RNA sequence: GUGGUGGAGAGGUA
DNA sequence: GTGGTGGAGTACCTCGTTGTGGTA
DNA sequence: TACCACAACGAGGTACCTCTCCACCAC
């Protein structure tokens, strides 16, 4: 027998802005995916109404503020670091 | 090199992106050697000079060229590192001293195909066969056959049957010696004597 | 068939055929000077003429005449093996020059003679030597055939393998094609008595060996299997008689 | 000759009832209960039945009466 | 016999009636003791005997008593097969909920209990209680509560408030439903509320209650107390060599559920803790769920294998998903297969056959014959001779083969020609010899195709094959009358080569007395095959029917054509072969001969023609060499010019004067033009590449380059392929669909660079990848089509309806796309046909249009006709034979019993694989005529037409419209109606570029409310580009100016108020934003003045979208009722333009949200059928507003556009038949005899209306609206549930049948298929007719 | 947020750089690691 | 008076 | 050999309906 | 209160050929 070399996606971060009719509008700078070599994949969705949603691989859309607060950044410190 | 299997796309997630050739496949994955049928493009074959990187990506050989002279040094390069360099086709006019004499030479700056000036080229390929597969390299006059028929020709070449008394093809691509040696079916002198 | 060339745009057949004709001509030629008991010098100079023509490079005069050249000619007597790279390969004019060197017709085409009528074909045809392969698709393992045999225990239907002496499946598209014709008796036959009728297959065997073709209809057991499983799904199923 | 399945199909203008009567005639042949009013040319009951109907010498009345 | 298969729910009583036992032991057969266990999954007490006619202890080994039950051996002695019918039950410790009725999209139990499935899911898992018998307490029946609330409620109430939890609570709810009382309450409540959603829910409740009451079904049976067990044979476990056993999934599921039930009973009898007992109840509920279905909730898995367990629903689905392999596929005996091989020595009706396949297939026939003639006395001897193959067996084998037709089919059968009958011929080999002409029908090349064989056994089947499926019978395509047994590549090459002319050839100019003389001269070799010669010939002409007129005529022809004519039958003029005989010419000649001479002679001609084509192609030394591809000398110069130009353009871009985007388009245009020039030059070079000398001066003639005949003859190849072969290959396209800015200058003879090959690889891989997905999509589409139209069969002979379709030649564009005669061929008329002068009956009535009649119509100036269609033919349950046109595979009219629906579906779906403006400019010189034109002449007579509906037709001198043009709103036209306009004239000078606001009134207007900044703005462009005032936007205006709208009050020049005709208000249309009022306020404007100016896929997906009639994302907004239109109120955000019809003002006019742009002009004629705002065209609103025939025409044109784009030809009969299948259902508005709103079969409506007319009251007759259904939707809504069950949604449709208690009378094709009965259509029509006769009549 | 705001460009999975080819060693090591963690948890349960 | 194949995976042909 | 049976590793289509809880 | 985003179900081509490989535990 022989083992055929598998060509697969390299683990890491990937940013997608593929236009889709999901927004029913022009386009969306779509989500980004971080893929681990082993573990869960975190997804950072971008809501059509200029909002950022974050979910685990098998979890529903949740706002990124939850993840920011869980990371320990303050609701204002995180904003001051990111938005400004 | 296949794309199915664990951690890989199934045949129900085919789409088109995985099943299509991109300029980044140049010299790394054979663009024409792949089985026609349900698994097309999903399961491909490496180029003749293909090479995995330390990081597992694909690297391809090229000769560094000075603005005039073609330096004999040879470098293996991955797709991401090919962006800056302007790559010239392996066949081009030469001044018998390494100087590209053509005025407008076909090149690829950032994976788009156009002509350029010899003063602008930075890398140029090793051999024209560095794009096709091993089976794809074995069809003579391949430059005169369309891509579909090349694919089928490779595929049936993969399914030949050894005859009672094999006879060497009168027309060959020179690669037959290489593949014959590389396959273990031939007894090879481990030590000279 | 030449007509397969222009549609499937692969000219490599024609160029390969021409070059192979040239190669075989050269092989026969060197065979004749070898049979003419030519001295080694003639063979060496002719070979150099071959290898100085267009591309690659000769390496002779580094080979001992009587040993190396004679062995090479003996091996080459069956035809000179050409080596053409995928894209750095032989140009058309190179093949043409070799052909005229091979004393063969320049255009690579000659008028042939019919092998039965003896009449020469009016137009010259392309002939030559082409590397032909035989694939692992021989009919000996493809010819399956079934009259009757074992059937699946669940549904009394022929097994599906040539290995299992199985019968082909008359897929749903086949039955559509059948009903597109007005042919319904054959459809009912192949649906019921040719397959999935325990009490029909035996009796039509009796009829056939008796020479009668009557084919009592019967009732497929696959449908009653569906009935049984639907009933096991807690769904009442019955016929109004 | 051969089966005149085209001209006879136009006479009845059905090409289905033709098959029906043909089946009954061939069964009459196989059962031996009747004679081929067409002279046999060494062939099986189906084709002789097709010739019988094609020549117009047998029809629904003829089949029923011969029954 | 039997009939009328039923569906019902399982009553535990009748379940036990079914059951032969109560399985209590989860374990099955003992491996150690080779026996099943009492109360096991295979217990003989329940299911029957292992070996036939035996008892457990073997006490009764005798076969005499086949029904007795022994004393020690309790299990009754009986036949062994009874293990397949006998079933058993399981007695459950608790009632458990059925999953299907719960997890189907409408939760049946939730619908019956009138609350959401969340609540029952809660209760099913013992999460919340529910009140039973609330009595006189604060609790209520629907109330559900938690543990703390439960304890509090028990404390406060104590009794008269029973709280329950679990599936048993649901069961107690079900039998306490008061179906009559609930139905009465729902009926009372339904009209009380006018809200749409609530009335919809109440309607569904009433439907369910009525179905239950009429069906006699008890809802309490929904939650089963006991469940049946599958008979052991259908769930067998098989052992393998080495002591391995392989058990079915159903056995594992049964073991699991029995285990859990035993757990429940034994923990229950000792009164286990309540938490533990409810937990076990829950796992038993989950286990029975997983048994009866899988993947819906839990997705149960097997042990040490990732493959999910295959539950019962997976069995009922069958293999291949829902397309039941066991039920419809059904592998067939007396079958075989092998690779094909071309047999050119084969007559059309015959095919080759390997000896071994023949002797294997016909083995019972061999046995019968051998026993008959006497060389076989025992069958062992017969087997002995057949295995040794004595020379004797070949004689009998040939005899049985002699007149036995054999049945052949390829793997992908896309139409009835994909499977054909042949008369086999024995050959020595292992391959199947095939007739070369039939390969086109099979679409089977000899590149390795395998061909499946079958043999018909009954005389019925053999006659069906010989008379209906013989290759000779089917010559013309069922899709279109064009022949399908047509000369292919090589024979076409031979024929074309024979029929050429050489300017100077041996023997030209000398004459022949007869064709035989020509053959004698040519075979002697003293005459060239193609030289201009004279020959007198004997042509038999059938110009008048009944007399075959023979005449002799001396003709100047070539030798080859004269030789060919000897093959042609005696019913055609010789002139039909005097031309070059290309492939299309050959097809036309074959079609002509078939319709003239007949069929037997037609096939004789076909075989002879093949023989001649093959022979003289063999004689011809036609061959391909590298010299054949000719590269024009000008190609190098053209390429150099293109390179120089593109280098100059690149330099210009680099200088910055040229932008990148414009440069890309410029260079691709340059390259395309250069490629076209190269292709044209090389084609001209090749075609005329022949210089010959004819007795002195050299001359030129048609080329004889081999590849040139390959192209021109049409045998093989195409101009595009020549372009790639001997010419520069043009632009290749990137994967994004963008054309690469650098082309491939080289051809294939020249060879390609690695880069150019790389790009060609992009293209080729694109095509190859798309191929498989296209095939899959086409397969799905054709399966849906055949399933939605399987039942439709020609049943009646003449409906007699006088409705048809006004059907005209395809004129789209400036040129005639499709001639009228070709469209009407094979159809039948629906009314009189008249001369241009009326009252002159040309074609009287429904007479079938034939070749004579189409030529007659061409003789006259017929342009528009109305033809009977299956959209007509109101006959119930079928289709009359007139409204469906002539049969396509037959020159004759269709016959009753022809499954046109299946034929139509196959024809439409077969070619799926092959798929993927200012002014009016007249084309030619013709008389100008106006259609649907409504406009008043301008002051100068410009006659600007602001009306939307209007078209311009350029009638020919005969009178027919050779072209038609659509006139846009606001089009100024040089109106000379009837005057011949020279070709290329621009008669109408429309130039919208904007939405102009016409002014049919005259005088000095008063632009009231035109505030400069609040409503208008005198903003002028640079260089005095305009002296105008631009209206202010409703948002960009001031806060008060936002509500201010400009209004040009219609005043005359002196001050007289002007008002629009019909309605008293002035034509003072508001001047919205982005308008252009260049006319000065108070300036008298002539009639038709532009007051305000407001500036404004294909392939299988398109046809699938049409066949589903899916609503586009933004459909074109269409008018409702004709009349006076109004303006929309943007304040609400939805433009409410009220309609004021003049005959009667109906204010009902919906408001279109401004999110979509509306191009409608306020205060105009509504034109009910017309479009208010542009966009893609929706189908349903055309059906409900424009009518039926209009919708059918639009759909047919839309589909045929896609099909004609690829050049594939299909008769409109098939698409129209599909359309008839779509519209089989109607919706009712006011019934008086049925529900208010119901999608019901139009047959039901017709029957009910006819009965009610001569019935109770004349007012009981119902008013209903026709409704359009997509094929997938329509097929699932068939009267017969079985067909939908075998199609898709098997769970859903089965649940509908169960809850509705449906009864299916097998009156469709697929039903008689699955049951194994004869087809209602075809030859089984007589059998079905007699069955109906004997059943209905006593 | 930069990509959404126009700073930078989206990634393209077409680039063979974004993909990677494994080799028998990689999946062999992965299977060995999986078996190793199973044996390790077994030992930790036992060697406690 | 008696007659012997599930599922998964992979590849290939048309 | 003959009773007896529960979760850390996996998530990577593509429409097209259909039903549902949210907001104007 | 009628649209509407969102989630779940349900479909996604025929036929044929070749190979290997098949629940654990556990006194
Ligand atoms: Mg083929």
């Amino acid at each position: 027998r022989v083992i055929v070399s598998q060509l697969h996606r390299s683990p890491g971060v990937f940013f997608d802005h593929d236009r889709g009719k999901t927004h029913s509008s022009g386009k969306l700078l779509y989500s980004a995916r971080i893929i681990p070599y082993r573990g869960s994949w975190l997804d950072f969705e971008f809501d059509p109404k200029d909002c950022v949603f974050v979910r685990i691989d098998r979890r529903r859309k949740l706002p990124a503020s939850v993840l920011l607060r869980a990371l320990g950044y303050s609701t204002e410190e995180i904003l001051n670091a990111f938005y400004a | 090199v296949s794309a199915l299997g664990p951690g890989g796309l199934t045949r129900e997630r085919a789409g088109f992106e995985v099943r299509d050739v991109h300029p980044t496949h140049y010299g790394r994955v054979c663009p024409i050697e792949t089985p026609e049928g349900p698994n097309i493009g999903l399961i491909n074959s490496l180029a003749t000079y293909a090479r995995t990187n330390k990081y597992g990506f694909l690297e391809s050989p090229y000769r560094v060229v000075k603005d005039s002279l073609v330096t004999d040094e040879i470098v293996f390069l991955s797709a991401i590192e090919e962006a800056d360099h302007v790559i010239a086709q392996a066949s081009a006019t030469l001044n018998e001293k390494g100087q590209l004499v053509d005025e407008l030479v076909a090149v690829r700056h950032l994976n788009e195909f156009t002509v350029k000036a010899p003063e602008d080229v930075t890398l140029m390929d090793v051999s024209p066969k560095q794009v096709v597969s091993v089976a794809a390299s074995l069809i003579p006059f391949l430059e005169h056959d369309d891509a579909n028929r090349a694919l089928m020709g490779s595929n049936m070449q993969r399914q030949a049957v050894p005859t009672l008394r094999a006879d060497k093809p009168l027309v060959g691509t020179g690669m037959e010696r290489n593949v014959a040696r590389d396959s273990g079916v031939c007894v090879v002198a481990r030590r000279g004597g | 068939n030449p007509l397969g060339v222009p549609s499937r745009m692969n000219v490599g057949q024609i160029l390969e055929t021409h070059l192979g004709l040239a190669a075989k001509g050269l092989g026969e030629k060197i065979n004749r000077m070898l049979e003419e008991q030519r001295k080694v010098a003639e063979l060496r100079k002719f070979l150099h003429e071959i290898y100085n023509e267009i591309g690659g490079r000769e390496e002779n005069l580094d080979e001992l005449g009587d040993n190396e050249i004679l062995a090479l000619a003996k091996n080459l007597r069956g035809g000179v093996p050409m080596a053409t790279p995928v894209f750095d390969g032989a140009k058309e004019r190179e093949i043409k020059a070799m052909l005229k060197l091979a004393d063969l017709p320049e255009s690579g085409q000659m008028r042939l003679f019919d092998g039965r009528t003896g009449n020469q074909f009016e137009r010259p045809t392309t002939v030559g030597y082409m590397y032909m392969l035989k694939l692992n698709h021989l009919v000996d393992d493809k010819m399956h055939a079934r009259s009757t045999g074992s059937y699946s225990l669940v549904t009394q239907q022929p097994l599906g393998g040539k290995a299992q002496f199985g019968g082909q499946r008359f897929g749903e598209m086949e039955v559509w094609a059948l009903e597109a014709y007005g042919a319904a008796y054959t459809l009912q036959e192949m649906l019921t008595v040719k397959s999935d009728d325990v009490n029909g297959r035996t009796k039509m065997y009796k009829n056939i060996v008796d020479g009668d073709h009557r084919m009592e209809a019967g009732m497929p057991e696959s449908f009653n299997v569906l009935i049984k499983e639907i009933r096991s799904l807690g769904i009442d199923i019955e016929l109004e008689t | 000759a051969r089966v005149t399945v085209e001209d006879c199909l136009d006479n009845v203008d059905n090409r289905f009832e033709l098959v029906m009567l043909a089946t009954k005639r061939a069964r009459q042949l196989a059962t031996g209960g009747k004679e081929p009013k067409v002279a046999w040319e060494n062939d099986k009951p189906t084709v002789v039945a097709l010739r019988e109907i094609a020549s117009g010498l047998v029809d629904e009345n003829v089949v029923q009466q011969e029954d | 016999e039997f009939d009328a298969i039923r569906i019902g729910l399982a009553s535990p009583e009748m379940i036990r009636s079914w059951s032969f036992g109560e399985v209590k032991k989860p374990e099955t057969i003992n491996y150690r003791t080779f026996k099943p266990e009492r109360d096991g999954l295979f217990c003989a007490k329940i299911f029957g005997p292992v070996k036939d006619y035996e008892c457990l202890c073997g006490k009764y080994k005798r076969l005499k008593h086949r029904g007795v039950i022994c004393e020690k051996c309790g299990v009754e002695v009986a036949l062994a097969k009874v293990r397949r019918e006998r079933m058993g039950h399981i007695e459950l410790a608790s009632p458990v909920a059925h999953i299907w009725f719960l997890k189907s999209l409408p939760s049946r139990i939730g619908l019956l209990l009138d609350m959401t499935l969340r609540d029952i899911e809660r209760v099913l898992y013992f999460e919340s209680y529910v009140v039973i018998d609330p009595g006189m307490t604060t609790l209520e029946k629907g109330q559900l509560l938690n543990d703390e609330q439960y304890f509090e409620a028990l404390e406060e109430f104590g009794d008269d408030f029973d709280a329950r939890m679990g599936a048993e609570a649901v069961h107690e709810l079900l039998n306490a439903i008061d179906l009559e009382h609930e139905i009465g309450r729902l009926r009372e409540e339904i009209p009380q509320t006018n809200s749409e959603t609530k009335i919809k829910k109440l309607s569904k409740r009433l439907k369910l209650m009525e179905a239950f009451q009429g069906s006699g079904n008890k809802p309490e049976w929904m939650v089963l107390t006991v469940l049946p067990v599958l008979p052991p044979d259908l769930r067998p476990l098989v052992p393998l060599d080495g002591g391995r056993f392989a058990t079915s999934d159903l056995n594992d599921l049964y073991r699991r559920v029995i285990n859990r039930n035993n757990r429940l009973k034994r923990l229950l009898d000792l009164a286990a803790p309540d938490i533990i007992v409810r937990n076990e109840k829950r796992m038993l509920q989950e286990a029975v769920d997983a048994l009866l279905d899988n993947g819906r909730r839990g997705r149960a898995i097997t042990g040490s294998n990732k493959r999910p367990l295959k539950s019962l629903a997976d069995m009922i689905k069958g293999k291949q998903g829902r397309f039941r392999q066991n039920l419809l596929g059904k592998r067939v005996d007396y079958s075989g297969r092998s690779v094909i091989t071309v047999g050119p020595t084969l007559r059309l009706h015959q095919c080759g056959l390997p000896k071994k396949m023949a002797l294997e297939l016909f083995k019972p026939f061999i046995f019968g014959k051998l026993e008959g003639r006497g060389m076989a006395t025992t069958i062992k001897a017969a087997k002995k001779m057949v295995e040794r193959e004595l020379p004797e067996v070949w004689d009998v084998l040939a005899e049985v083969i002699r007149e036995h037709p054999v049945l052949l089919n390829r793997a992908p059968t896309l139409h009835r020609l994909g499977i054909q009958a042949f008369e086999p011929v024995l050959i020595e080999g292992k391959a199947i010899q095939l007739h070369p002409l039939v390969c086109a029908a099979y679409n089977a090349d000899f590149d390795g195709d395998q061909m499946a064989v079958h043999v018909p056994l009954t005389l019925e089947a053999q006659l069906e094959a010989r008379a209906l499926m013989m290759s000779t019978n089917n010559i013309l395509s069922p899709a279109n009358g064009e022949p399908i047994i047509v000369p292919s590549q090589d024979v076409v090459m031979g024929l074309y080569y024979m029929t050429r002319e050489a300017i100077n050839a041996k023997g030209e100019g000398m004459a022949f007395a007869d064709l035989q003389e020509v053959d004698r001269a040519y075979r002697s070799g003293q005459a060239s095959l193609h030289a201009r010669v004279k020959v007198r010939i004997n042509e038999k002409i059938k110009g008048e029917d009944g007399q075959l007129t023979a005449n002799t005529r001396i003709v100047d022809t070539t030798v080859g054509r004269a030789l060919l004519f000897q093959v042609v039958p005696a019913g055609l003029p010789f002139d039909v072969v005097n031309q070059s005989m290309k492939k299309k010419a050959i097809s036309k000649l074959i079609n002509h001969c078939y319709r003239v001479v007949g069929l037997k002679d037609t096939v004789i001609f076909a075989d002879q023609l093949m023989y001649t084509g093959f022979a003289y192609s063999t004689i011809s030394g036609v061959s391909i060499g590298v010299n054949d591809f000719v590269i024009p000398d000008e190609k190098a110069r053209i390429i150099n010019a293109a390179t120089d130009e593109v280098k100059e353009i690149e330099s210009q871009y680099a200088s910055g004067l040229v932008t990148q985007g414009e440069k890309y388009n410029k260079v691709i245009d340059l390259w395309s033009k250069a490629n076209d020039e190269v292709s044209k030059a090389m084609m001209a070079n090749l075609s005329k590449e022949k210089v010959v000398d004819r007795e002195g001066k050299e001359v030129d003639q048609e080329s004889f380059n081999s590849m040139y005949m390959m192209a021109d003859s049409g045998a093989r190849g195409s101009a595009a392929q020549i372009r790639q072969l001997a010419g520069m290959r043009g632009l290749m396209a990137k994967p994004d669909g963008s054309i690469i800015e650098t082309p491939i200058t080289a051809n294939f003879r020249e060879g390609l660079n690695v880069l150019q090959y790389f790009i060609s690889t992009h293209g080729a891989r694109k095509g190859l990848a798309d191929t498989a997905l296209k095939t899959a999509n086409s397969g799905y589409l054709t399966r849906r089509l055949v399933d939605v139209a399987q039942d439709l069969v020609v049943t009646e002979i003449d409906c007699g309806t006088e409705h048809g379709l006004l059907m005209s030649p395809h004129i789209e564009g400036g040129d005639v796309v499709e001639p009228l005669g070709e469209r009407v061929l094979g159809r039948v008329i629906a009314r009189d046909v008249f001369k241009p002068g009326s009252d002159e009956v040309i074609v009287p009535a429904g007479t079938l249009i034939d070749e004579k009649w189409v030529d007659f119509l061409e003789v006259m100036s017929v342009d528009e006709v109305v033809v009977r269609s299956p959209i007509t033919c109101e006959t119930r349950h079928g289709i009359c034979a007139m409204c469906y046109g002539r049969d396509l595979a037959r020159g004759h009219r269709v016959n009753i019993g022809e499954a046109v629906g299946v034929i139509a579906a196959q024809s439409i779906g077969e070619p799926g694989t092959q798929l993927t403006a200012d002014n009016v400019q007249v084309k030619n010189g013709g008389t100008i005529r106006l259609h649907n034109l409504k406009h008043v002449v301008r002051a100068d007579g410009a006659l600007v037409a602001v009306s939307r509906s209007g078209e311009l037709a350029v009638a020919d001198d005969f009178g027919r419209e050779r072209e038609r043009y659509k006139l846009p709103y606001g089009a100024v036209i040089s109106v000379k109606e009837g005057d011949k306009v020279d070709p290329g004239a621009i008669v109408a000078k429309w130039d919208p570029h904007t939405h102009p606001i016409v002014t049919e009134v005259d005088g000095t207007v008063a632009f009231v409310g035109m505030e400069e900044g609040i409503t208008v703005k005198r903003q002028t462009d640079e260089l005095t580009g305009l002296t105008n005032i631009e209206v202010m936007d409703p948002k960009d205006r001031p806060a008060a100016g936002k509500d201010i709208r400009p209004a040009v009050k219609l005043i005359d020049a002196a001050g007289k108020d002007l008002l629009l005709p019909g309605t008293d208000v002035p034509a003072q249309y508001f001047l919205p934003a982005n308008a252009l009022v260049n006319l000065t306020d108070g300036a008298k404007v002539s009639i038709g003045d532009v007051v305000a100016r407001i500036p404004q896929t294909g392939g299988l997906p398109r046809v699938a979208d049409l066949f589903e009639a899916r609503r586009p994302k933004e459909p074109s907004i269409l008018a409702e009722i004709s009349g006076t239109i109004s303006f929309g109120k943007e304040t609400k955000g939805k433009r409410r333009l009220v309609i004021t019809p003049n005959d009667g003002s109906d204010p009902y006019e919906e408001l279109i949200p401004k999110w979509r742009h509306l191009n409608v002009f306020e205060g105009e004629q509504v034109n009910r059928g017309e479009v208010i705002s542009d966009g893609p065209s929706n189908p349903h609103d055309i059906l409900r507003l424009l009518g039926v025939s209009s919708l059918a025409k639009y759909i047919v044109n839309e589909i045929q556009d896609v099909y004609r784009l690829q050049g594939v030809k299909i008769n409109d009969k098939h698409i129209e038949t599909i359309l008839r299948q779509m519209l089989r259902k109607v919706e009712v508005s006011e019934s008086g005899d049925s529900s208010f709103i119901k999608g019901d079969q139009v047959e039901l409506t017709q029957v009910l209306e006819e009965n009610e007319q001569l019935g109770t009251e004349d007012k009981f007759p119902a008013k209903y609206e026709r409704v359009l259904l997509g094929i997938t939707k329509a097929s699932l809504s068939t009267e017969s549930f079985i067909s939908a069950a075998s199609f898709q949604e098997t769970t859903r449709v089965l649940t509908e049948a169960a809850v509705t208690g449906k009864r299916d009378f097998l009156r469709g094709l697929k039903e008689n298929v699955v049951v194994g009965r004869l087809i209602p259509a075809g030859t089984g029509l007589a059998y079905h007719s007699e069955r109906k006769r004997q059943r209905d009549l006593g | 947020v930069d990509i959404r705001n126009g700073k930078g460009i989206v990634d393209d999975i077409d680039h063979l750089g974004n993909r990677r080819v494994r080799c028998v060693g990689e999946m062999a090591e992965n299977q060995f690691r999986v078996g190793l963690v199973r044996v390790e948890r077994a030992v930790k349960e036992r060697l406690s």
